[PDB]
């Protein structure tokens, strides 16, 4: 009943301040939605992303962006993950959550205090954040309550993974009692969560064996069936399992020197991912059988940060290494040699590349606790359109396995 | 096992009964082939003298043991430890009784008083059959175990 | 080398084949060339090298020499004569200095573990699993780590647990436990504390439910 | 004139146009969502001892 | 303190040159200028452009409302979140 | 002829997403270019002709030498978009009925 | 082969139970695709891969399920 701490007051205030952010960066939004690069109709050969807003808060600069992640409904939502990757330099962590709609101040935000070395939305109700932590804790976090605090955590009691939780997952539990995770660790290996009464809950997927089970940093599922991901080692190799245990390593793609740190699907052509390590090299390569070799390679300078292929189409992929360049192929234009390769930052190695499904953008992210947001030219983005006698995923299987081919029977 | 001290058939949808009298809490079963348990429950320490089920939500018991405890043993969720050990008193516990629209339980204790608890929302429920069907199935694999000793003296 | 391996493998006319041994001249060049890039890495990031992510500073430096040396030493396997020997001295000065590397680190991680061994107690017995891959081991080999990551995530725990119970007080009831907490014998305090807090778990709750 | 007028205004106006398509200022992120997950741990009170 | 915050973030971007509270007659609380011989004018000059246009809005379907309001002249761009307790401004020149 | 022209820029903006309508109306509060049906039509001009010279002088008498090129009030709705044009020989305050939930 | 299908004909605990029907379903599937003079080496190592492959379902469900005996005397019930 005092006016000046109505709470309808404070919502018409946030709205005015996104009105008036918007009317400080009209021209980066106006071209995020509505500008094509002119001048790639004329080189067909290249590419150039041009780059677009930039998010900072002051608590960040001591701090590297250690994950990012895109919200299932709305599509203007971030989940920046800062965090400590050095091990000299190990601080407390911590995680914003940004919006298109205003860039300068983050909508929400935490405190954790250890490295928040992964971040995942839910992918149905479209709010719950699950985290991992440096030491172990994964922690889940609920977002519209407005409380700076966690809704559930993990400790030594329920269960602990005791070493860095590098990636985790939401699996869709249908209706049922309970909301499911999994999760990945330097120590020991996959544990499966749950969301029950007050806790979170361990339940043991598989050890990665060969000294010590072997240390393990990314994994990916493959959206088209459930149960069958793709793990990285730090032994070297990548493996693929199912849930279960299955014939531990269902596939053993071994290929490697050192540690890996991506690999990635493709969401079209369901037997083809690409993968990527410390070893200054990428290589895409197939899975039906495929075991013993790589469809193909592409060397290069400093080692990779990330991979990702492309949300709107499985030729076109982008990488992101250690000095400063994001460069980005499509694997049918140009064949082994980078179509767009551009130096976006200046004494900061990049770190995080993540693609976003509907407006045509792209988020990297430094080793200086920012992320900066580019847009890609339309010769990265050429998706063959469909007609009336044809089906559009069967066209982009098509274009990748001629490649495929063309490069098998090429290579030897 | 011992000197039994718990007797209650199951209500809320059906015909199974409990044995919650000696240190080891099971639930039993009514057929001429099913002379054995169905859903055991732990075996304890501190000898067991009495509990009930609840008549307004299937399937959870509730001990009494001689140092004393309400284990609010919800079951169709875990099926190897107490959910929830609360100890009233230090002196040993030996009654139990439940309020007919559940949500209010008493223990007398070893000297003297009476305790009225009180359980909250924990105590209602959304879906009935699937505790049925779990204490339905969870046996035919007990008969399914009669069949295997003939089988194995025949072979 | 691929492309001239496929070339080789297309055609045969002996003069041709007479030719294609001479293009090993021309991939020499370039193979120079990564030999001179590769050169000027070692030397532009000696003392401070650049090293994978979560990596320990000693024996997370051999691996950047070790891919440096094996970045370039893999080519040479497939491209084995005057300026031949101009580059096969250039790569025999690059190689004993990626071996300088890969033993004077080894040998400052040898007086380290005498060090640091009595938050860096990770270092000591954290490498050895780094080390274990390629080279020798030393005094004491991680045996104790099936241990100490037990005692300290038990022991950030109870701890911790004191501070929550004590967020109900509002005393020899703290008494008892600030006794507790004070004193190959870590073993019987985790118990002792374990069922020290368990009964003030209960005590505090009790107060707590019939003074409100 | 007229036309001149209605063609400058019809210009600045598709600039505003845009404007409100690129995205949308006005929107309220959960302005209406129900499913609540909370706390529901079982809580055990002792109403009154009857002795 | 989430209002006041609030209060501060907005009055220092790179346009904004004041912020006004207005309650429903009058009483202008809550300015934010190091002066106030212009306050007054704002306070009894805008609200009038505020539920003049909730009569233009409401007038053609009366499930409808006003929300907010932007006026763009030369050199200001006038927000007003006009509602039922108050009248709220924010001047900004882009 | 640019009757084209002006035709024309009325397909140019209502092929925008959601343009529900754009109408011309003059100083005298008489619509001239219309999109939508008749009455609707009549009372859009007499409510916006009123609106819009309130708002002009409320900004003129605010600050002497600043005028307006612009207004853009808020539904729950649909944004109607005002523009202006104050001159001699012609004032033709367009305005454009318009909101992005459509299509 | 026939020794490996006579101990195969004998064959929480609901997602278990269809865990091991999923067990069921496939050895049925692989030996109903071998029901058709040196080349059934082949076929032989294969199923000498899905023999050994799909005994580890069984040591999985089996690990999962030898947490949550409850007593001295499930794990006989469940052995």
């Amino acid at each position: 009943v005092p006016t000046l701490q109505s709470p309808t007051l404070m919502h018409s205030l946030g709205t005015l301040d996104r009105m008036v952010n918007q009317n400080m960066y009209e021209e980066v939004a106006m071209d995020f939605k509505y500008w094509d690069d002119a001048s790639d109709a004329f080189r067909p050969g290249e590419g150039s992303l041009l780059p677009l807003w930039r998010f900072v808060s002051d608590k960040s600069k001591r701090r590297q962006v250690t994950s990012v992640c895109w919200n299932p409904l709305y599509d203007d939502m971030f989940a920046v993950g800062y965090g400590s990757y050095e091990f000299l330099k190990q601080a407390s962590g911590l995680i914003n959550i940004y919006s298109l709609k205003n860039p300068s101040h983050p909508e929400y935000t935490f405190h954790t205090e250890s490295g928040v070395m992964c971040v995942h939305f839910h992918p149905e109700f479209a709010n719950l954040l699950a985290v991992g932590c440096y030491d172990g804790s994964v922690l889940v976090y609920d977002v519209r309550l407005k409380k700076d605090e966690p809704i559930y955590q993990a400790s030594v009691r329920t269960g602990k993974l005791n070493d860095p939780v590098w990636q985790i997952y939401w699996q869709p539990d249908d209706a049922q009692k309970s909301l499911q995770f999994v999760s990945i660790s330097s120590d020991g290996a996959v544990n499966l969560w749950t969301l029950t009464k007050s806790e979170l809950i361990p339940e043991c997927l598989m050890k990665l064996r060969v000294a010590a089970g072997g240390c393990c940093m990314d994994f990916c599922k493959m959206p088209g069936q459930e149960s069958i991901y793709l793990v990285g080692t730090e032994e070297g190799a990548i493996h693929r399992c199912s849930k279960a245990y299955s014939s531990q390593y269902l596939s053993t793609y071994v290929s490697h020197h050192l540690a890996v740190y991506a690999v990635h699907w493709n969401n079209i052509h369901p037997s083809m991912f690409l993968s990527a390590s410390c070893r200054l090299d990428h290589q895409a390569v197939g899975l039906c059988h495929d075991p013993k070799r790589a469809v193909m390679n592409f060397d290069l300078n400093d080692s990779i940060g990330d991979v990702s292929w492309a949300a709107l189409q499985p030729t076109v992929f982008a990488a992101v290494t250690d000095d400063g360049r994001v460069h980005v192929f499509d694997l049918a234009q140009n064949k082994l040699l980078p179509l767009c390769s551009q130096k976006v930052v200046k004494k900061a190695k990049l770190t995080k590349l993540v693609f976003n499904p509907k407006h045509p953008i792209v988020l990297v992210g430094d080793d200086k606790g920012c992320v900066t947001s580019l847009k890609l030219s339309p010769n990265l983005r050429i998706t063959s359109k469909p007609e009336k006698g044809q089906k559009f995923e069967d066209l982009e299987v098509a274009k990748l396995d001629g490649v495929v081919e063309i490069a098998r029977k090429s290579d030897a | 096992h011992g000197p039994i001290y718990g007797l209650r058939r199951n209500p809320f949808n059906s015909k199974y009964f409990l044995s919650i009298g000696d240190w080891t809490a099971r639930v039993w079963v009514e057929d001429t082939a099913v002379k054995t348990p169905i859903l055991t429950t732990k075996y304890h320490p501190t000898y067991l003298t009495g509990g009930t089920w609840s008549p307004s939500r299937p399937g959870v018991f509730f001990t009494i043991k001689m140092d004393g405890a309400m284990d609010v043993w919800d079951l169709y969720y875990k099926h190897n430890e107490p959910t929830l050990t609360v100890q009233v008193s230090d002196l040993a516990l030996t009654a139990f009784a439940v309020q007919e629209s559940g949500g209010t339980v008493a223990v007398g204790t070893s000297d003297g008083c009476t305790s009225v608890l009180q359980l909250s929302t924990g105590l209602s429920e959304a879906s009935p059959a699937e505790k049925a069907n779990i204490n339905a199935m969870f046996e035919r694999e007990t008969t399914r175990e009669k069949n295997l000793e003939k089988a194995i003296k025949e072979a | 080398l691929s492309l001239l391996a496929q070339f080789q493998a297309i055609m045969q006319r002996e003069t041709l084949q007479q030719d294609l041994e001479n293009k090993y001249m021309v991939i020499f060049q370039n193979y120079a060339k990564d030999l001179d890039a590769v050169q000027k890495l070692y030397e532009k990031n000696k003392y401070e090298p650049p090293v994978p992510r979560n990596a320990p500073p000693v024996a997370g430096n051999i691996m950047w020499a070790r891919q440096l040396l094996r970045r370039i030493e893999a080519p040479m396997q497939l491209a084995q004569a005057k300026e031949s020997k101009k580059n096969i001295k250039t790569y025999n000065k690059v190689a004993k200095a990626l071996i300088e590397f890969e033993t004077l680190w080894h040998q400052a991680w040898i007086k380290s573990i005498e060090q640091c061994k009595a938050q860096l107690v990770r270092e000591a017995k954290y490498m050895q699993r780094f080390n274990i891959r390629c080279s020798s081991p030393s005094q004491m080999v991680l045996l104790q780590e099936e241990k100490f990551k037990f005692y300290h995530n038990q022991l950030t725990h109870l701890v911790r647990e004191y501070e929550h119970v004590l967020g109900r007080g509002a005393r020899p009831h703290l008494d008892d436990m600030e006794r507790k907490i004070a004193p190959l014998n870590i073993d019987g305090y985790l118990h002792r504390f374990k069922q020290g807090l368990a009964r003030l778990e209960e005590l505090v709750r009790k107060v707590v439910d019939l003074t409100e | 004139d007229y036309i001149r007028t209605v063609v400058q205004l019809g210009s600045s106006v598709e600039d505003l146009i845009k404007q409100n398509n690129a995205v949308d200022i006005y929107q309220e992120y959960f302005t209406n969502v129900t499913m609540d997950h909370t706390s529901e741990a079982p809580h055990v009170k002792t109403v009154t001892v009857f002795k | 303190s989430d209002i006041e915050s609030t209060l501060t973030r907005i009055q220092g971007h790179k346009g904004v040159i004041g912020v006004i509270i207005v309650n429903n007659q009058g009483v202008p609380l809550r300015s934010t200028f190091e002066h106030d011989a212009m306050t007054k004018q704002y306070a009894d000059l805008v609200p009038g452009l505020a539920d003049l246009a909730r009569n233009l809005v409401r007038d053609l379907d009366p499930q409808n409302d006003l929300e907010f309001l932007r006026i763009r002249s030369h050199k200001h761009e006038i927000m007003v979140a006009a509602k039922d307790d108050f009248v709220l401004l924010v001047i900004q020149d882009p | 002829v640019d009757i084209a022209a002006v035709d024309e820029t009325f397909k140019r903006l209502q092929s925008h997403k959601g343009v529900l309508g754009i109408i011309v109306i003059n100083a005298e509060g008489i619509a001239i270019r219309t999109t939508f049906d008749n009455d609707l039509t009549v009372q859009y001009a007499a409510l916006v002709s009123h609106f819009t010279v309130k708002a002009r002088s409320a900004v003129r008498k605010l600050d002497g030498d600043n005028d307006l090129k612009f207004l853009r009030i808020r539904s729950k709705k649909h944004e109607i978009m005002i523009a202006p044009e104050f001159e001699r020989s012609h004032e033709y305050y367009l305005v454009v009925v318009q909101d992005p939930s459509r299509e | 082969l026939m020794s490996t299908c006579m101990q195969f004909n004998r064959l929480k605990g609901k997602v278990l139970t269809n865990g091991v029907k999923a067990i069921h379903q496939d050895f049925t599937s692989a030996v109903e695709k071998f029901q058709q003079a040196k080349q059934f080496d082949e076929d032989f190592f294969g199923f000498r891969v899905v023999i050994k492959e799909l005994e580890r379902r069984l040591a999985a469900i089996i690990i999962q399920a030898f947490d949550d005996c409850t007593t001295i005397g499930t794990t006989f019930k469940l052995l």
